[PDB]
């Protein structure tokens, strides 16, 4: 039911034209965090959404990852956060999916990556390949 | 009103 509520709110993105509201992102994030016992399901659901969604929703999907990881690090501590480490497992493939976004959304992904790097959200060995993927597209 | 990748 925790996973059901999260999935419901995540897929509700399909009802809206991006950019997505702060309030909606907050709702999704709060549901993810409440469901921390099921963090593996939460990550799986986010990744599935990003794999399968329309191009206009790739950036919104990335923003869901960013929002969850940022709130989790804030709420539980950077060292104790379980979401960034779990998202890291498939992250190369997740980003391959994300970069299938409209060309005018590509700069938005790079922005997120640059901020993750600045804040050491992921190790360089993860961030650099993701940055390299954006550059190889140009 | 749109989400931005900012600190919570």
């Amino acid at each position: 039911e925790a996973v059901k509520t999260f999935n419901s709110e995540l897929y509700s993105l399909n009802d809206y034209k991006p950019p997505i509201s702060k309030a909606k992102m907050t709702q999704i994030t709060k549901a993810a965090i409440k469901a921390i016992k099921f963090y593996k399901h939460v990550v799986q659901s986010v990744e599935k959404f990003i794999q399968k969604c329309k191009p206009e929703y790739k950036v919104p999907g990335l923003y869901v990852i960013d929002s969850i990881v940022r709130q989790s690090r804030h709420q539980f501590g950077q060292e104790k956060d379980v979401f960034a480490p779990r998202f890291s497992n498939n992250i190369i493939s997740t980003f391959q999916n994300l970069y299938r976004c409209p060309g005018d959304d590509k700069s938005k992904i790079v922005r997120v990556l640059n901020l993750w790097q600045k804040n050491n959200v992921f190790k360089s060995e993860i961030i650099q390949p993701l940055l390299d993927m954006a550059a190889a597209l140009e | 009103p749109s989400y931005s990748p900012t600190s919570p």
